[PDB]
């Protein structure tokens, strides 16, 4: 009935003064926007529907209509930025926070989704959605004893929508919009759904990402326990945004990092640090490189959950963007470290691995392990015990790149190498 | 993620 | 030493 029709004919029955044949109409529109292949959103916009399709949601008298009209506009806000314009500036916003309230639970989810796209595309449209008073309705939508009691698929995307409203930076969302929005997200972060576990998660991951203060506000709320729980999670679309979210607690303060360390994070980094993904054992490996630059304590407890080995271990055989993480969280590591900690880096096996990656193509990495090395003899001095350390580093082909690092095309690489071989070998 | 097209 | 996004 309302299977593959041209826009012409949409129009057509969009401008007929016929509530049916516009609902009729709306619905082809609804189906066009909904196939699987190349959607003919810009033909549909340049066709002027938008306007009559903001002008169906206020249809209260007539539910059908308001339904297809936001699920088509919905679709067209799926699109570019300009796309998702277009639906902005034909009134859309103060219409879809109109239906959050109505009786039908269809509708309400439709709006909710359409305000999740428009949110989506970045700060403005985000800030814009919040100006707009939507904050306050959807979160009525969850204010219920047992969130169980709701649907599934309602539940799952008022949880992706505020999400949206978590998101993007420069700036990030308004602090009294993220206090409204927190504690509703600790409790969606304590449901059983696992795409809803997902979707909090990359919240409270946008959330910590920002200055000290942003992240103070999360952890405030006691959530670093239960993103430590999903940080051991079956589920690689959990574990992604709960390890996203701790790597970026972990670049607060050394008491926000604490937390992290007293919830139990550490344990679960000997499957992080060796997972099969590449992404996890990257982020894995930034997240120790940031508890590593932290106090002599904290160093102590990656020593003590027997982690060291394992950075050794990313350092010998990883992607390259994992051993350069691996590479930073050695340098933090022998720069805060105690003589004993350092030495056990070496009585660990660094340094072999760390000569390897001399022999890299890239110019931060090496000054890096070069700084790492700087810091190792450091301590080596302290135990006048340079000598034995600059035979291991002979033994195992360190020299030689080193001796060939004075003659590198960068001069903070030349300088570090001459003055290592110009004190210890 | 940070839009979806309903299907 | 912390190193953000």
């Amino acid at each position: 009935g309302t299977v593959n029709w041209s826009v012409e004919d949409i129009v057509k029955g969009i401008n007929s003064n016929n509530l049916e044949s516009q609902l009729q109409a709306t619905q082809a529109a609804r189906k066009l926007l909904s196939r699987e292949k190349q959607p003919p959103i810009d033909n549909i916009i340049r066709a002027g529907l938008i306007p009559k399709f903001v002008s169906f949601l206020g249809k209260t008298d007539c539910s059908p209509i308001q339904f297809e009209s936001a699920w088509a506009l919905t679709n067209i806000a799926s699109g570019t930025s300009e796309q998702t314009k277009a639906v902005v500036d034909g009134g859309a916003i103060p219409a879809f926070i109109s239906l959050l309230a109505s009786p039908h639970a269809h509708i309400s989810e439709q709006a909710v989704w359409a305000l999740g796209n428009i949110a989506g595309d970045g700060s403005a449209f985000r800030d814009l959605v919040i100006k707009h008073g939507a904050i306050d309705p959807l979160l009525a939508l969850l204010a219920v004893p047992d969130l169980s009691t709701l649907a599934c698929g309602y539940l799952r995307n008022l949880t992706w929508t505020l999400s949206n409203l978590c998101r993007n930076k420069n700036p990030a969302p308004p602090l009294d919009a993220v206090e409204q929005i927190l504690p509703t997200l600790v409790r969606l972060l304590h449901h059983n759904d696992p795409e809803v576990l997902a979707d909090s998660c990359w919240a409270i991951s946008y959330l910590t990402d920002g200055p000290n203060e942003r992240i103070e506000m999360v952890v405030k709320k006691g959530v670093v326990p239960q993103l430590v729980k999903l940080l051991g999670a079956t589920e690689l679309p959990i574990v992604t945004p709960a390890l996203r979210a701790i790597g970026n607690i972990v670049t607060g303060t050394d008491e926000q990092t604490q937390k992290v360390i007293d919830a139990g994070a550490l344990a679960v980094f000997p499957s992080l640090l060796t997972n099969p993904k590449t992404n996890i054992q990257k982020e894995a490996t930034w997240t120790m490189s940031n508890i590593t630059a932290g106090r002599q304590d904290q160093i102590q407890q990656v020593v003590n959950h027997g982690l060291v080995p394992f950075l050794v271990g990313v350092l010998s055989k990883a992607d390259f963007k994992t051993q350069k993480e691996a590479a930073w969280a050695i340098t933090n590591y022998t720069s805060g470290g105690t003589v004993e900690q350092i030495v056990y880096l070496v009585h660990c096996g660094i340094i072999e691995p760390l000569m390897n990656l001399l022999s890299a193509k890239d110019t931060k990495i090496i000054q890096v392990i070069l700084d790492a090395i700087s810091n190792i003899f450091q301590a080596a001095e302290k135990l006048g015990e340079t000598e034995k350390l600059s035979i291991m580093i002979e033994e195992c082909g360190g020299l030689d790149k080193i001796e060939a690092l004075q003659r590198h095309e960068n001069e903070s690489v030349y300088k570090a190498s001459l003055n290592l071989i110009e004190k210890y070998f | 993620l940070p839009k979806r097209r309903r299907a």
